[PDB]
């Protein structure tokens, strides 16, 4: 996800993922392939590999 | 929390940045029109302007009202808003005094040169320890040339020229073979390769070099061309390019300092450098912990990759046992291999004694039992054996080529002749031990002595390391006691298993019934056991 | 054949610290103890050419081998260590830090007096030979006081060192026979170099950023 | 890859080939322990150093999870490092002279 | 009998119990005599104090086939529930039970020709996603996730329309001076350096190049001007890094470009994405898709979370 | 509690080789400090009066406990003084020679080894000569085929403040390679100090005395083991 | 007929926020609900009374209070908040449905209602109360089983 402006940085709830919008804005989805790596995989698989 | 605090948190951890987000007119109108309401008259000035800008003729008239060319409006569309930083200045600390020194790692692995020339080249490393007073440098300036002494450096150059002419084609072939597509950081090949480019061995950490910026990546960083076959890389992460992009532009001549040189096969960017002339050390907050590597198809073992790159070991589960508080090892690997051939020799001797007709006519020194023995087919496993119960079975094809029947024949012919006369004497003869058993015991003894020596050395090693402050276990392997987690736990208390609820101690399956059945059939009676002792205790009582 | 083959004479003269460290003592530590180390490092680098073509900061880490040091780790560490030490002391004396280093000490250790107390405590608590260091941790971005073993230096944990003291006895036996606390106090009062520490922190700021970003209002 | 990175230095296994007997008696090779084995497979995890002076045969050491091995001829002095996990594959008669050493000589 | 006994976990015990119950005599057959006392042997593995452990043993028989003969030998192995061993010296690898498992290609003998043929039989592995591993800074606190950026997510905009090592700094005698850092930073100079250059007058010269030979003599054609000696040719050449030219690009880094923006009449910036790479003749754009949200809506998620396919992004409350 | 015990030799001119000053600082100041420190801390503890040798073992606990260091250094410091007699040096005579000859080849073999080991110690340390009469406490410690010649004399280098007592070997001879000992005298020429010690100062008889004490210790242990065997049999 | 599992039906409430009630169906047909008022008010409908003391029910299951407050996510509202015949006997399909709806990795062999199941149910309910959740439809064929 990505938003430039016109989105409240502080969430409405303390333990939630909900973010209200003060004004109209565009929400972007930067395409990518998600993966689920365990603690063993993160020892060698690092950034920009 | 507060909006400011939230934005701060985001910038620090997530990486938010208010990018430009160039929009179309149709969209600009959508963003500046939905703020008022629906089917309502547009009262805001910017909304009316965006509504009027939906016509091409209106835009082509407004661009002429302000007197701008057709390309000027398109250039102004991609304009950076917000506060722009001040132009940075270059404040040089003092005189730069340098000296051309050949690299310490000049001769690559596998290139042999004359020893005396390499000695005279490496002699220059001793002279680098002397200090120079920078202030008095101006005083000793000599404008006359043709008096500088650079024989050593020259010698290096001579060697270099030879090595490039020797290995250029091989390096280009390897680059074409292992690397498929070109990327900033790989070897310049094809039309991009001009004769006269300094190859990778020429460079060494600590050299200041001048170059131009040829590429800018948001996630990786800047790429500077230092006049060589391999480009240079300055690590700049994703979020810093909001402020660094105003000071670093493609095509800018910059001065850089090489701080590390790596292998181009494993590492993506072999030369990583820092900026000297456009000093931006106050705008880099996100940094790389480890250099990028290639996860190729040839490397199948992750441990070899970790040891080649230099990263931490693969973490494993933390064992609760101690290396010192555990029993020794008294089982030699040759025990099974000697036991099987000993039993085979005994059985063959017994079979030859039972049927002397087959043993007769053939010399006992050499007996060709089977001529179709194969070492590859020595291990044969067949799970069809269901004589007593359904269980797997294995077959071992022992070879008579190495069976030492010479001494075994004499031993058996000496033991039977005495056991028969002992039986005739009214006594029962129980053979205490054989030679093969003695050899197996000696193997067990030497293995036990090896383990004892190992632990005797470990008891001193632990002490000294503890005293001098050295790690007893390899750092990076047993660091996580149970961070790896959420595994189903057999234990009830973790809640991964059931605990009595309203007294629910009942357990599914786990039938003890099947086990009870084999016990019941043989010995149904629920009698009280009288004698109860281990097999070792039984042997001790028998020998006593 | 030999790299790093140089004693790298200190910035000051051998008699610059005479009122506190006699000119003979310095002569011995630098002339004999240090020189020897270099010679043996050169003799060990002549045999192994792979470890010859490596920088000092990389040679130390590659010879440490993550707990199982190679037979040439101790010597190279010592050479580097000693060099840092000579430069970690300046002629005259050290009264108090300067603009940046004093602020960072006040932020990390609370105050400069508490910093001196903790430094003296860590120096006196060390047993045997070793060194005491004032380092800058990268991932934590703060100053810390770490005590090490005979030859181990903070370069093995990727930490930038700023000030160091030699607690090996060879350093103090001649003028301060067995009053090691005195030697510490002298080194902290009239032998510590804060300009060198400030310059090294300025150099380290190119690798670890000590500050807060400029967050746009958007 | 045209591997210029052998396993003798990737894994810190220092091997001295064709050692002279004067250095052997200087270290104490003849006054060490013994170990004999034919064709076997010994998975072993090291806890201390080990100077192995092979005497009779040949030993091919295979580290954990690896497909490439390192071979030691009968005239080599091998120093196995600490925290080493390997699988020694034996093929024929083998004899050695070992002495486990702690931190320091 | 063995002098050295291993500390095995198998505890074999012999239990002898009376046949019939006390006080009740059963009828005795005339043909077969009754067995007053009997004995039996049981195999029970070690039981942990925390949880009761059972002897999960396996029974198999092995036969020595030599000279056309067979043997009757039964083997029992108390195999533990976890295949993983605490240490490698205590590995169960030294055994073979079943040949059904064939997936263990790694068990191929390196001396056989099959090991050499498997190098070419197993082609280069392409099952991997073949992309740059892009970590998540937002997911650093929680379980760290990974984004694989590949050619399917990035595109390239085609049209869109001396140098070398100087030297190595020598050690400085007056270490007190801050000459070690070659250039100061305009922002951080107020921290490590006193305002001496502000009170005094700084020199008008910026770059001073002094080249020292192996004998220790400083040589430079101009006394303090900018002349650089190139390593390969050893010829004094001016840098001219400024060259009285400025390089700028219309498309900056990080800018989100929508479609139908018409930067050029030839090529449109497709994929509606962000510029991640800027070169001298090309532009790389990472694909993205915008979503228009009305005031009062709610975005489900933080800044840089991973949104799988079919996940709720925005909730609109409409009549 | 534990108090400084004077050196057996006069420690004045007993050795012209070792200065009185060296003795005064090494023993008078350093040894005193270790013992005093031990006394200051051991007070009121469970180990108020336990023999220092036993106290060492208890405080080794892998994790060295707070007083281990002071204790060990004190004990070791006293072994040193015992090791050197006034006029001294020569060759071992008596049974030591036989053991030495079996274990290492000649006196000239042990001498070379001891000298070498001492030189290679890095940092503060001690050098030890010991009898291998140890016995593990985990698993299959007992030896089948127990044989004479399984006990041997070994040279052991130690890091600062660790004595072979912790691993149950038999201390016999020691050199203080920690710098306090030889600097004043030889200004860092450590090999010399080692050499002088092994020529002019080693009273081999003192070590031979301890040698036989140790032999008896071993014997008493296996005699007690025999007693235990009888218990479980009958 | 319906399949055993948790459904998280959002019953409309006249006063305050909508009450989120999660019904756990067993193999026999038992029903155990969990309600949520404006406050935490985590109560069960198994007992005759409206409040069945879900905290006391979780404590009586055999789990430690510290582990109970440490395992569940968002421990702030958990700390602020102050049968085995047919209910625990979940079927083979019930375990699969509960592992699919929730995020547990309990093996398929286990067919008993573990306390971790109730813990995760309460966690998902209190998360749905904040907007992090998704309701279920009982008319969906994936929620029904064909005999
Ligand atoms: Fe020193």
């Amino acid at each position: 996800m990505h938003w430039s402006t016109d989105v409240y940085h502080a969430p409405e709830f303390t333990y939630g993922n909900v973010h209200l919008l003060p004004k109209t804005s565009h929400l972007w989805i930067l395409l990518g392939r998600p993966c689920r790596s365990s603690l063993v995989y993160l020892s060698i698989h690092k950034d920009q590999d | 929390e507060s909006e400011e605090e939230a934005r701060r948190k985001n910038w620090v951890d997530r990486g938010w940045a208010p990018w430009e987000e160039i929009l179309s007119p149709e969209a600009n109108f959508a963003r500046k029109s939905l703020n008022e309401g629906e089917e309502v008259a547009l009262q805001s000035p910017e909304a009316i302007e965006a509504f009027k800008m939906l016509s091409p003729n209106y835009r082509k008239k407004k661009i002429s009202d302000m007197g701008i060319t057709e390309d000027e409006y398109y250039a102004k569309q991609f304009e950076i808003k917000g506060e722009i930083p001040e132009p940075l200045s270059t404040m040089w600390a003092g005189p730069l005094v340098v000296r051309h020194v050949p690299p310490r790692d000049w001769p690559p692995r596998g290139w042999e040169v004359d020893k005396k020339e390499l000695e005279f080249i490496r002699e220059t490393h001793k002279l680098q320890s002397v200090r120079v007073d920078y202030d008095k440098v101006e005083e000793m300036v000599k404008m006359e040339t043709d008096d500088m002494g650079l024989d050593r450096y020259k010698m290096f150059l001579k060697q270099y020229n030879e090595w490039v002419a020797a290995n250029k084609d091989r390096l280009e072939k390897e680059s074409y073979k292992y690397d498929q597509d070109y990327y900033p950081g790989r070897r310049k090949r094809g039309k991009d390769y001009q004769d006269g480019m300094y190859e990778l061995p020429f460079y060494y950490p600590g050299q200041i070099c001048a170059g131009k910026v040829t590429a800018i990546h948001l996630y990786q960083g800047a790429f500077v061309d230092i006049g060589g076959v391999h480009d240079g890389w300055v690590p700049i992460k994703r979020n810093d390019w909001y402020w660094i992009r105003h000071h670093i532009k493609v095509g800018m001549h910059v001065i850089v300092e090489i701080l590390a040189k790596r292998d181009p096969y494993r590492f993506r960017f072999p030369i990583e450098m820092r900026f000297i002339d456009p000093n931006i050390d106050h705008l880099i907050f996100n940094r790389f912990d480890f250099a990028p590597i290639f996860h190729r198809d040839e490397d199948t073992n992750l441990d070899e990759l970790r040891r080649d790159c230099g990263r931490q070991p693969l973490p494993r589960k933390d064992p609760g046992v101690k290396v010192e508080e555990e029993p020794l090892l008294s089982n030699h690997p040759y025990v099974d291999k000697l036991w099987q051939i000993h039993n085979a020799e005994q059985m063959i001797l017994d079979d030859m004694e039972a049927n002397p007709v087959k043993y007769k006519g053939k010399n006992l020194t050499e007996l060709t039992d089977d001529e179709d023995f194969d070492e590859e087919n020595r291990i044969e496993y067949s799970k069809a054996y269901y004589k007593k119960a359904l269980l797997p079975k294995m077959i071992t094809k022992v070879s008579v080529k190495e069976l030492d029947l010479e001494a075994a024949f004499a031993e058996r012919q000496h033991h039977n002749k005495l056991r028969m006369e002992a039986q005739e004497r009214g006594e029962v003869y129980k053979i205490p031990k054989l030679r093969r058993n003695i050899e197996m015991d000696e193997y067990d003894f030497i293995h036990w002595r090896r383990s004892l020596e190992e632990r005797e050395a470990m008891l001193r090693d632990i002490s000294c390391r503890r005293a001098l402050g050295l790690p007893l276990e390899e750092p990076g392997r047993y660091v996580d006691p149970s961070a790896f987690g959420k595994d189903q736990y057999d234990p009830d208390s973790p809640l991964y298993r059931y605990d009595y609820w309203g007294e629910p101690k009942n357990s599914e399956k786990s039938k003890q019934e099947r086990m009870t059945d084999v016990h019941n059939k043989s010995i149904v009676g629920k009698g009280t056991v009288w004698y109860e002792m281990a097999y070792e205790d039984a042997v001790k009582e028998r020998m006593q | 054949v030999f790299a790093y083959y140089g004693l790298k004479t200190p910035p000051y003269k051998l008699d610059a610290l005479e009122p506190y460290m006699s000119q003979k003592m310095l002569e011995v530590h630098w002339g004999e103890h240090h020189r020897s180390y270099v010679e043996a490092l050169n003799k060990q680098l002549e045999k192994n050419d792979i470890l010859y073509g490596c920088t000092m900061e990389e040679l130390i880490k590659v010879t440490y081998n993550n707990g199982n040091p190679l037979p040439e780790f101790s010597d190279a560490a010592q050479v580097w260590n000693h060099d840092f030490f000579w430069e970690s002391m300046q002629p005259g004396g050290g009264d108090m830090p300067k603009l940046g280093l004093l602020q960072q000490i006040e932020k990390d250790f609370g105050s400069f007096t508490n910093f001196r107390e903790k430094f003296t405590e860590a120096a006196l608590a060390l047993f045997g030979s070793g060194w005491i260091w004032l380092v800058l941790k990268r991932e934590e971005k703060r100053l810390a006081i770490v005590k090490t073993s005979n030859a181990v230096n903070p370069l093995v944990w990727n930490d930038i060192p700023l000030i160091g003291l030699d607690l090996w006895e060879h350093a103090y036996y001649l003028d301060y026979k067995n009053d090691k606390a005195k030697y510490v106090n002298v080194f902290m009062n009239h032998l510590v170099s804060w300009d060198a520490a400030l310059g090294r922190m300025a150099r380290a700021q190119a690798f670890v950023n000590l500050g807060e970003p400029k967050i746009p209002v958007a | 890859m045209r591997t210029e990175k052998p396993l003798e230095e990737l894994y810190n296994v220092r091997v001295e080939r064709n050692v002279t007997k004067d250095r052997l008696m200087e270290l104490g090779v003849p006054r060490w322990s013994m170990w004999k084995t034919g064709k076997c497979k010994l998975p072993w995890d090291w806890h201390v150093d080990q100077l192995v002076y092979i005497e009779e045969g040949e030993v091919r050491v295979v580290p954990e999870g690896s497909q490439r091995f390192m071979q030691f001829v009968a005239g080599d002095l091998v120093r196995y490092p600490k925290w080493f996990e390997a699988d020694l594959y034996f093929n024929d008669f083998y004899q050695e002279r070992y002495s486990f050493r702690a931190y320091g000589d | 009998p063995d002098p050295l006994q291993e500390r095995d976990n198998v505890q074999l015990r012999i239990v002898n119990y009376i046949l019939y119950g006390n006080g009740k005599p059963i009828r005795g057959i005339s043909d077969t005599s009754i067995q007053l006392v009997r004995t039996c042997l049981v195999l029970n593995w070690n039981q942990d104090k925390k949880s009761s452990s059972c002897e999960e043993a396996r029974a198999s028989f092995v036969e020595i086939r030599t000279n056309g003969l067979i043997r009757h030998f039964l083997r029992i192995n108390l195999v533990k529930s976890p295949i993983s061993y605490i240490g490698k010296r205590n590995d169960p690898s030294g055994s073979g039970l079943l040949s059904d498992n064939g997936s263990d290609c790694t068990n191929i003998n390196p001396f056989s020709s099959i090991y050499s043929y498997s190098k070419a039989k197993i082609q280069q592995s392409i099952n991997q996603p073949q992309g740059t591993i892009h970590t998540l800074l937002n997911r650093n606190k929680e379980c760290q996730s990974l984004i694989i950026l590949s050619a399917a997510n990035c595109s390239r905009m085609g049209p869109f329309k001396s140098l070398g090592p100087l030297g190595t700094s020598l050690p400085i005698e007056n270490f007190y001076s801050s000459y070690h850092l070659i250039t100061h930073n305009q922002i951080l100079v107020t921290n490590y350096l006193q305002l001496d250059n502000l009170k005094q007058t700084f020199q008008v010269i910026k770059f001073k190049y002094y080249l020292m030979d192996e004998n220790g003599k400083i040589f430079n054609p101009d006394p303090c001007r900018n002349i650089i000696l190139n390593p390969f040719n050893l010829n004094w050449y001016f840098l001219h890094h400024n060259y009285c030219e400025e390089t700028s690009k219309i498309i900056s880094l990080g800018q989100f470009i929508c479609e139908n923006v018409c930067i050029a009449k030839n090529g449109p910036p497709l994929k509606s994405g962000q510029v991640i790479l800027v070169q001298v003749d090309s532009i790389v754009i990472r694909s993205a898709k915008p979503y228009l949200a009305t005031p009062g809506a709610t975005v489900h998620g933080h800044y840089g979370e991973t949104l799988y396919e079919g996940d709720t992004l925005v909730t609109f409350i409409y009549e | 509690k534990f108090e400084l015990m004077p050196p057996p030799y006069p420690m004045n001119a007993l050795e012209p080789h070792m200065s009185h000053t060296t003795f005064e600082y090494h023993w008078g100041k350093h040894h005193r400090a270790y013992v005093d420190n031990l006394n200051k801390q051991i007070d009121g503890t469970e180990l108020d009066g336990m023999t220092l040798e036993d106290i060492i073992l208890i405080t080794y606990n892998g994790d060295l406990l707070p007083p281990f260091n002071n204790a060990a250094q004190a004990w070791n410091h006293q072994f040193f003084w015992e090791s050197m007699k006034p006029s001294g040096g020569g060759k071992p005579s008596g049974e030591l020679l036989q053991l030495i000859n079996r274990d290492f080849g000649s006196f000239e073999a042990f001498v070379k080894e001891f000298k070498a080991a001492a030189a290679t110690q890095f940092g503060s340390g001690w050098a030890w000569l010991a009898y291998k009469a140890n016995r593990l406490n985990v698993g299959n410690t007992s030896n089948p085929h127990p044989t004479d010649e399984d006990k041997k004399l070994v040279v052991v280098k130690t890091p600062n403040a660790v004595n072979p007592l912790v691993w149950d070997y038999s201390p016999l001879l020691t050199i203080d390679v920690w710098e306090h000992a030889y600097y004043l005298d030889f200004r860092n020429r450590r090999p010399d100090y080692i050499s002088i010690f092994m020529e002019k100062l080693v009273s081999w008889e003192a070590v031979s005395s301890r040698l036989e004490v140790a032999k008896a210790k071993a014997a008493e242990r296996e005699e007690e083991e025999e007693r235990k065997k009888r218990e479980k049999e009958e | 007929l319906q399949s055993p599992g948790i459904y998280y039906r959002s019953e409309l409430d006249h006063n305050g926020i909508s009450v989120y009630t999660g019904t756990i169906i067993s193999d026999w047909g038992g029903r155990s609900e969990l309600e949520i008022d404006r406050k935490a008010r985590i109560w069960a409908r198994v007992s005759r009374k409206q409040k069945i003391s879900i905290l006391v029910l979780s404590s009586a299951m055999g789990l430690n209070l510290r582990e109970i407050l440490e395992n569940v996510c968002y421990p702030e509202i958990f700390l602020s908040f102050l049968f085995f015949q047919q209910r625990c006997e979940l079927g083979r399909i019930g375990r699969r449905n509960m592992n699919r709806r929730l995020n547990l990795d309990i093996p398929q062999n286990n067919t008993f209602l573990l306390p971790r199941d109730i813990l995760a149910a309460a966690d998902h309910l209190i998360g749905l109360k904040f907007g992090m959740g998704a309701l279920d439809d009982m008319n969906h064929l994936k929620n029904k089983r064909i005999r």
